[PDB]
């Protein structure tokens, strides 16, 4: 039976080496696309936090196993508080909603769908953050061939920054 | 002291290019604790000679003058790395050099500095924290502390523990063996970033083998696949002397000084074929 | 008839939500109507702290310093439970009501206090308060014993087969006993391979034992 | 009324899915409850959502490499078994001396 | 208007009749930016329900209504 | 209900709670003396307690049982390897080497838990290493010791940082141009001849002005909102405007459900004497 | 060369192992250990001769470093006399080598520095050109944000305000107008430095962490980034040639902390920024020496102590 | 035993809304299937085909069946989510009150942001409602 096993081991060994080679080649050809994707999204992240004035970071975690490939969102809203993970323990629901809406508007240019639909953001939060987000989207939408964006605010505020591309409607 | 110091002032005033090259070597060796090769030395000395329009002097005399300067001003000495294929140290013939002092070590300063470092460590990582933006108080380093990096010190500790592991591994350790060693020590190898090192284990070991502190051996076969062994670099052999490793192991054991005898032979037999001497 | 150990009066001294609180709670049901800016409740955090539940399981505060009211140094929490009904815990010495008090200061560990009906202090060790809160079948190590806002809002939106099954497996101690069983099996395999290596070593020592007989 | 031809709900579903716009996609439509759900999402499901938003080919290659990683792990157990078989071959050499 | 200005899948005209509370909806959409800024209960929920039911999606997903009726 | 009387659960809970502490305090003695009979008595007591539990369900003690059994198993499997390979000769293998290398307990037990482990129990110099194999995490050993020891007494490498060498080498402008004292009605932007789609522009922006908190405006008997151009504070800080908006929102807000398609809309232009739209 | 050059190299190595910066007490105890490691023990020696021979050895090695190119520059500290050591655990270690290790006055430090400005030998110490320009822009933002136009009555209390109030009540105890409403904060840009264009956020944030733990930037109890003593000792003329910075009444002392009022009688208007940009600037130690000596009134054409006492963060 | 207790508590809670249901626990695929009878269906169907209010009712019943085997004397619930409709939230609150006021071996501390003293009756024994000062 061990001679039969000697008969059966060569094909299994060549299968092992071929599978290892195809694994390493697939990882090598997959690294650049995910690398450029995460670099672009981190650049947009930094740009939008420069526009709003707050602080935050995003890094891609690459463990040895690809099953646990995770992406982290490190936002630092408070000056005294250090860098913290996006969770309900560090910040309240308002900062979490702000992070979610900025992450949504960040992936707008990469998505093939034209319009972005969001609503119910000013629920018990300061409208200054939403006004800054709207003015940043306006400043980013001055170029030609920009993705459509639908913004619905539960409340309004006067004395804000307006543009020539906005129109009041019901 | 005035007679020896005045002699250095005469050989320094004779050629400022000597000062230039010795300060360049000092900077290149102290900025990233890196190595210097011979060809780089000839290139920089030729650049200095062409800049200061002075004919190139000899090599042995220049090396001796640089050694004397760095030994009388800072106490260091540019030690040459012996060749691997050939193996008397090649002072003016080796292709790799490294700066290192040749001073007899003290016996109380180490204890005081490690006691101060322990007094600090009692405050650095309280409740599994780290100083910096996490700690409210801004004077995290207490404005005075003999650690100076707070990042490379644990790196040197990991380097030393790896050196001891390979030493007691008959100078031949397997990749899986060191992986499981780091696992049982507590450092994971699943790819997560270390909270203090801020780097993975594979990047750490590749930067270490790039730093010439460990030499890798690759062997190809049919039933073993890709086996990788690790060897001790020549830089470690030139840095860690016999008395140095003896003091290291006697501090690691933490026993009395009366039992120090009969242990040198045990250490020699446990390190295996690690020194060419 | 209702057993003893139920809450009767709740008071909060120098707390973030209510620095001066006072309310009465019934034995059958207790209803509280009000609004709070923070996610934590007004009496849930203080009750969980006084009963012995750690702040890590409640996920309300990252540290113990934030739970202290700003402007003060110590946070005093007092609890009153009745023992006049069936199921009393030493009603003769502790009176008809057992009063437990916990003080959380800025520096040093938190302080405790065990008061009787008259208000005198008996002991200070945590074992006594743990025993008196465990005697009434009140487990503080179970996060489902006190339903928080995050757990409720995460369980209510889990109306599908797989998520419902995972939540049921993640009940009071079902997840704990299942993970304990799988860890026991894993350590059993590791122990059996270690004992196989030890059996190889013993076979070597027995081949050497043929020289000892 | 598409190209003067009566259709059903499935036709509208595939038509709107072909135009890269959907309602189940969490990067195209957001609401209060949906924002609150996305805020508490794990990182792995966030990555799945992002790769669903950008390109499905990422999903295909990811599941391919995941199943191939499972396969190579099973083959790692198989090579541990063949190492045990090599130890058994040493035992068989001892038994050959016995024979 | 323009070919490249309108991304694939964009809607231009809005026509809602006998569906919303207003029952006469003619919204003008622009490729630059479109916003709906108003008070609560003015009809924003009805508008988002109309534009998500135009996709013929599941009514239980939004949670506003049980059935289409 | 006799089945599951709380005294039995309380007794077994106290038994587990002090048995785990006894095990945690006696693991050091078990490792030192090398006698596993303590673990055998613990296992026998655990089996007896489980036998008394048989008949009534109790899931609280299962975690403690798992912890006790895993601790006993790991302690046995570590003490077997750490034991002397010979009766007299104490073999100093790599396990003893890594034990003596990871024997620093300056903070993880001396300062983190404020407990001082005992130091009393050639061949006998082996029982002081089994009680240092319960890390389960990397932030317990004092790597800082072996770090500071390097480059100072063993490697004596000059670590000097170089100095800073390379460093040493639309509606807002319209309202402004209209004037702050000038007041324009809300029904003036909607009336536009030859166009029946511009009447849905301003009715969604000037819905209510009391929420803005400018001043106390008179409630109209008809129900139409009012607006007056007044100065508004603008600050860079978000909280400075947030508190102001919250204190201005404390006033009462009328919630009327009035809505209509402008009946007799031509009567507005009779008094507003305007033909061109104000907005550009 | 057996004891003199040996102890000189020892103290140089000990001062280099601490990133150049080292306490006077630390060097004093190091020299105590060196002299105890000698042939005989010196017990009948007081602190004055010890610090005298310490300064003598520092000069004897500084002349050598100047002959080589480097220099050991000794400067004072901004924090007052009895507050520099009262931070935390004055003496880490008892196990004292001598029978008594005390020092009442310890305010002078030492920093490794050179005199060459070009330095064609060095190209990159630990960072490439991008991070070099980033650090240059950070230093520029720190320097341009030193002056302020308006401050609040918040009266933030971390380190310096309590020390200056103690010094004031020790000199003249009134506690009436010490709480000035105007400040002069040089440490600005905690979250403002996050605004960067060509790089990401994690790299700049952990590089700033490495910088402040490499003894190049200091923070406060609130977390306000600042320029520590190492840079102000290294960039002696680089902080004055590029931008006009005034010094105290001494030869040349770059003042970042201390006292500064410049209410209305500022210096010359050669530049747009005022608030005593040419002269009339004192440290906390300099202010204490001034208020404890003759001429209590300020030399800026008349200035009473009532309007003075402005904190310099 | 816990599955049997959960099933009996589920059927006892569903008998209040004149509905019938059962449980089905399987460990092969780690999935839980719940069958709920609608008003006029003559057959118990899965909760996935039910309405939002019925889904919230089934979730509350599952939570009650999971918490029932515990003998904890004092529990607490604060800031319940409002994803369900008000017409269903009212019925759920009345069901919770009727289920928690019958047994006296367990005391509950319910914290509700909305008003319960106005929509629910007071003469019902075993119900204590308290309010504080509005900030």
């Amino acid at each position: 039976e061990l001679r039969e096993l000697e008969h059966t081991v060569p094909q299994q060994s060549k299968d092992l080496e071929t599978i290892k080679a195809k694994l390493k080649e697939d990882h090598a050809v997959l690294e650049p696309k995910l690398d450029d994707i995460v670099s672009k999204i981190s650049a947009r992240f930094a740009r939008l936090f420069n526009n709003v004035g707050s602080a935050g970071a995003v890094r891609l975690e690459k463990p040895k196993d690809y099953a646990e490939w995770k992406i982290e969102i490190m936002v630092k809203f408070r000056d005294n508080a250090p860098l913290k993970k996006l969770d309900s323990h560090t910040q309240s629901g308002g900062e979490r909603a702000v992070s979610t809406v900025l992450y949504m508007i960040a992936l707008q240019e990469f998505t093939s769908a034209p319009f972005r639909v969001v609503d119910e953001i000013n629920q018990g939060m300061d409208s200054r953050n939403e006004r800054i987000v709207h003015k940043a989207m306006v400043e980013n939408a001055c170029a030609e061939n920009t993705s459509q964006y639908f913004l619905i605010t539960p409340k309004l505020l006067t004395g804000l920054h307006y543009h020539e591309k906005m129109r009041i409607h019901c | 002291d005035l007679t020896e110091d005045l002699a250095v002032a005469k050989i320094v005033k004779e050629n400022p290019v000597a000062r230039k090259m010795v300060r360049y070597i000092l900077s290149r060796g102290e900025s990233q604790n890196s190595i210097i090769t011979r060809n780089k030395l000839q290139s920089v000395i030729h650049e200095a000679a062409r800049e200061e329009n002075i004919a190139k002097p000899s090599f042995s005399k220049m090396f001796m003058d640089i050694n004397a300067i760095l030994y009388n001003v800072y106490g260091f000495e540019l030690q040459g790395l012996p060749s691997k294929n050939n193996m008397e140290p090649l002072g003016h013939r080796a292709q790799k050099f490294i700066l290192l002092n040749n001073v007899p070590h003290s016996k109380n300063f180490d204890d005081f500095k490690i006691l101060q470092s322990a007094h600090t460590y009692e405050e650095l990582i309280v409740t599994g924290e780290y100083i910096g933006d996490d700690i409210a108080s801004g004077t995290s380093n207490t404005l005075e502390s003999k650690l100076s990096t707070d990042r490379d010190l644990v790196y040197k500790g990991v380097l030393s523990v790896i050196l001891c592991i390979v030493f007691f591994s008959k100078n031949n350790i397997l990749h899986q063996e060191l992986i499981k060693f780091l696992e049982t020590f507590g450092i994971p190898s699943d790819g997560s970033k270390i909270a203090i090192l801020n780097i993975t284990i594979e990047d750490l070991i590749k930067s270490l083998e790039k730093r010439e502190y460990i030499v890798r051996l690759e062997e190809k076969s049919d039933t073993d696949g890709e086996v990788i062994s690790y060897r001790i670099g020549r830089r470690t052999q030139a840095e860690l002397g016999l008395e140095s490793l003896e003091k290291l192991v006697q501090e690691i054991m933490g026993l009395e000084k009366e039992q120090t005898k009969s242990l040198h032979d045990d250490i020699i037999k446990s390190i295996g074929d690690s020194y060419s001497i | 008839e209702s057993p003893s150990g139920y809450i009767k009066k709740v008071i909060l001294r120098n707390f973030m939500c209510h620095e001066h609180f006072e309310l009465e709670l019934g034995s059958r049901l207790n209803f509280i109507v009000g609004n709070n800016g923070s996610g934590k409740s007004a009496i849930l955090t203080a009750i969980t702290i006084g009963l012995g539940a750690k702040a890590s399981e409640t996920n309300r505060g990252s540290s113990l310093k934030d739970l202290i009211r700003e402007g003060c140094y110590s946070a005093k929490i007092i609890l009153h439970l009745d023992n006049s009904k069936y199921g009393a815990y030493q009603q003769g010495i502790f009176g008809n009501e057992i009063i437990v008090e916990r003080i959380i200061k800025r520096d040093g560990p938190a302080s405790f206090s065990l008061r009787s009906e008259n208000g005198k202090e008996i002991s200070n060790k945590k074992k006594d308060i743990q025993t008196v809160v465990d005697y009434f079948s009140v487990p503080v190590s179970n996060p489902m014993c006190f339903l928080s806002q995050d757990a409720a809002r995460s369980f209510l939106t889990a109306s599908t087969s797989q998520d419902k099954y995972s939540h049921f497996m993640k009940g009071t101690l079902l997840q704990e006993i299942t993970e304990n069983l799988l860890y026991a099996s894993a350590i059993h395999d590791s122990a059996q391979e270690n004992m196989a290596l030890h059996l190889e070593n013993l076979k070597s020592l027995k081949a050497e034992y043929e020289d000892a007989k | 009324l598409i190209n003067d031809y009566q259709v059903s709900e499935s036709v509208v579903k595939t038509l709107v899915a072909q135009l890269n716009i959907q309602l189940d996609n969490l990067c195209q439509f957001l609401s209060q409850e949906r924002v609150e759900e996305f805020a508490r999402l794990k990182s792995v499901k966030l990555l799945v959502e992002t790769i669903r938003s950008i390109d499905a080919s990422l999903l295909d290659v990811l599941d391919e490499l995941r199943e191939l990683q499972g396969n190579e792990q099973s083959l790692q157990k198989d090579l541990d078994f063949k190492k045990a078989k090599i130890v058994h071959l040493r035992q068989e050499s001892d038994k050959l001396r016995k024979s | 208007p323009d070919l490249s200005s309108f991304q694939p899948g964009s809607i231009i005209k809005i026509r809602l009749q006998d569906f919303v509370t207003y029952t006469l909806t003619e919204f003008n959409l622009s490729p630059s930016l479109n916003m709906i800024i108003g008070p609560n209960g003015s009809g924003k929920s009805t508008f988002v329900c109309a534009v998500c039911l135009g996709l013929a999606g599941k009514p239980e997903y939004i949670g506003r209504s049980k059935k289409v009726e | 209900s006799k089945d599951g009387d709380p005294q039995l659960e309380f007794k077994v809970l106290q038994g587990y709670r002090d048995l785990e502490s006894e095990m945690h305090k006696g693991r050091a003695q078990v490792t030192r003396t090398g006698d596993i009979g303590v673990a055998m008595d613990n296992l026998n007591a655990v089996d007896s307690l489980f036998n008394k539990v048989i008949g009534i369900k109790n899931n609280g003690l299962f975690a403690h049982d798992a912890r006790a059994m895993v601790s006993i198993s790991e302690l046995a499997q570590i003490s077997v390897r750490n034991l002397k390979f010979d009766d007299s000769r104490s073999m100093v293998n790599l396990e003893n080497i890594v034990n003596s290398l990871k024997r620093y307990m300056l903070k993880e037990h001396f300062k983190l838990n404020n407990i001082a482990e005992n130091r009393n129990d050639t061949s006998m110099r082996h029982s002081y290493l089994q009680q240092f194999s319960h890390y389960n995490e990397f932030s317990q050993f004092n790597w800082f010791r072996i770090g500071a020891l390097y480059n100072t007494i063993s490697k004596n490498a000059p670590i000097t940082d170089h100095l800073m060498g390379p460093l040493s080498i639309c509606f807002k402008k319209l309202s402004k141009k209209l004037g702050p004292e000038g007041s324009i009605n809300l029904f003036k932007f909607i009336i536009d001849p030859n166009s029946f789609s511009r009447s849905i522009e301003n009715l969604f922006y000037t819905s209510f002005l009391i929420k803005e908190g400018k001043l106390l405006m008179e409630h109209d008997e008809e129900g139409l909102p009012t607006i007056k151009i007044k100065q508004s504070i603008s600050h860079t800080d978000s909280r400075s405007k947030e508190i102001e908006r919250q204190r201005r929102r404390a006033a009462h807000q009328n919630h009327i459900i009035f809505q209509m398609d402008m009946p007799t809309w031509r009567k507005l232009i009779k008094k507003y004497n305007i033909t061109s739209p104000f907005l550009d | 060369p057996v004891t003199g050059d040996a102890t000189a190299k020892y103290l140089l190595q000990y001062i280099l192992s601490a990133r150049g910066i080292c306490h006077e007490n630390a060097l004093i105890l190091a020299l105590m250990r060196l002299e105890t490691d000698a042939s005989t023990l010196n017990t009948e020696w007081s602190i004055q001769q010890w610090v005298d021979k310490l300064n003598d050895y520092i000069n004897a090695i500084n002349v050598k470093l100047n002959l080589l190119g480097y220099k050991i520059i000794r400067i004072n500290h901004g924090i007052g006399r009895n507050a520099v050591t009262l931070k935390a655990k004055q003496n880490f270690e008892d196990y004292a080598v001598l029978q008594s290790i005390v020092l009442p006055e310890s305010n002078r430090f030492f920093v490794y520095v050179n005199l060459a400005s070009t330095e064609e030998t060095k190209l990159a110490t630990r960072f490439n050109q991008n991070e070099i320009e980033f650090m240059k822009w950070a230093i520029e933002q720190f320097m341009i944000s030193g002056e302020t136009i308006v401050e609040g009555p918040a009266l933030e209390t971390s380190i310096i305000v309590k020390e200056v109030n103690r010094i004031l009540v020790a000199a003249t105890g009134d506690s009436n107008l010490a709480k000035w409403r105007k400040f002069s904060t040089f440490t600005v840009g905690s979250t403002n430095l996050f605004q960067f264009q060509e790089l990401t956020a994690t790299d700049i944030e952990d590089l700033l962490l490495r910088l402040c733990e490499l003894k190049w930037f200091y923070r406060t109890q609130e977390g306000k980034f600042g320029i520590d003593l190492r840079c102000i000792a290294e960039l002696e003329e680089y902080l004055t040639s590029m931008y006009n910075l005034n010094t105290c009444q001494n030869c040349h002392k770059l003042a970042i902390q201390g006292v500064r009022c410049g209410n209305e009688s500022c210096r010359e208007e050669n530049e747009e920024t005022g608030e005593n940009s040419l002269s009339q600037i004192w440290h906390v130690d300099c202010f204490k020496h001034y208020i404890t000596h003759v001429s209590k009134n300020c030399d800026r054409c008349g200035s009473s102590l009532i309007t003075e006492g402005v904190y310099v963060i | 035993g816990t599955c049997f207790d959960a099933d009996m508590d589920f059927r006892a809670s569903l008998k209040v809304r004149k509905f019938s249901g059962n449980l089905s626990f399987i460990k092969d695929t780690k999935s839980l299937e719940i069958y709920i009878l609608t008003t006029n269906d003559e057959k118990a169907r899965n909760v996935d085909t039910l309405s939002g209010g019925e889904k919230s009712f089934s979730q509350m019943a599952l939570l009650l069946a999971t918490w029932k085997p515990m003998r904890s004397r004092i529990i607490a619930l604060d800031e319940f989510d409002v994803f369900m409709d008000q017409v269903n939230r009212k019925i759920g609150t009345t069901l919770i009150v009727k289920k928690l006021k019958d047994i006296a071996r367990t005391q509950t501390i319910i914290i509700t942001p909305q008003d319960i003293g106005k929509i629910a009756d007071i003469d019902s024994s075993g119900v204590s409602i308290h309010r504080m000062r509005d900030p």
